[PDB]
């Protein structure tokens, strides 16, 4: 929101440096090179800003943006939770075979070479610990949410 | 012999007290048999006449059989030890697993996401 305002080209012809800095508040942000290509400091000047906040709006946006209504008190497709759980584990097996593949070129050429070299084909490591987290948070939430309703509902 | 189900052999050791009298101790050994099969008379004993479980312990027909048969069940009947066996009420609870286990799932999630 870099707001500006004109500086006098008359005073530019005078060669007189304007705006008489009396406070360490102006030269804090650094200007963009594209504005330096444009007028910037030959025709106008920069202005620092801030934002006026209160308490009253901050809460009524914070509590009013993304509030799930009763969603976690559901069961999430009770046939297909475990079926999707299969649908990750099945290729997680062969990705674990890649984890039985990628360990076996250690004690080899200088693992920065193992950093430049793994740029064409996927690693089992990061891809593995992805799916472990996905199955974990996929299962535990449905597990507990399945069990609150047995107490709360009779 | 008191460890395993050896019972009549214990009464044979009551037929063999070789060292001295040991009477003050074998009478507490009487009592510790009395509450023992006074307790484990309550098992899956489908029907027994007034002979077998009668004469295994000590007592044929005094009113000591009324003392046990009316202290506990196994009621005095037509030559009958009544096998009462319900064993039905206390199972089929999801709720106590839905309380303890709902505790344990949170106990998983504490040492799963939160750094310690």
């Amino acid at each position: 929101i870099d707001a500006f305002r004109l500086i006098n080209a008359n005073m530019m012809v005078l060669g007189h440096e304007p705006r008489q800095t009396t406070s360490n508040l102006g030269h804090l942000n650094k200007p963009s090179i594209q504005a330096l290509i444009h007028g910037l400091n030959r025709h106008y000047y920069s202005i620092t800003i801030n934002y006026r906040k209160n308490e009253l709006e901050q809460k009524m946006l914070l509590n009013l943006h993304k509030k799930s209504w009763m969603e976690g008190l559901t069961l999430q497709d009770y046939s297909e939770h475990c079926k999707h759980n299969e649908s990750v584990v099945k290729e997680m097996l062969e990705l674990a075979k890649n984890y039985n593949k990628a360990v076996e070129e250690e004690d080899k050429m200088t693992p920065e070479q193992l950093a430049i070299k793994n740029v064409g084909k996927q690693d089992p490591k990061r891809h593995l610990e992805e799916h472990v987290d996905v199955l974990m948070t996929s299962n535990i939430v449905q597990c507990l949410a399945a069990m609150l309703d047995t107490v709360v509902f009779k | 012999y008191l460890m395993e189900g050896s019972y009549n052999k214990v009464f044979l050791a009551k037929g063999n007290i070789p060292a001295e009298s040991y009477t003050f101790f074998i009478d507490i050994l009487l009592d510790t048999i009395r509450d023992e099969i006074a307790g484990c008379i309550e098992k899956a004993y489908e029907k027994i006449l007034f002979t077998e479980a009668t004469r295994i312990l000590f007592f044929n027909t005094p009113k000591k059989m009324t003392d046990y048969a009316k202290k506990r069940g196994w009621v005095l009947g037509p030559n009958n030890y009544y096998s009462f066996a319900s064993q039905q009420q206390k199972p089929e609870d999801t709720t106590i697993p839905s309380t303890e286990l709902a505790k344990q799932v949170i106990e998983y999630a504490r040492q799963l996401e939160m750094i310690v």
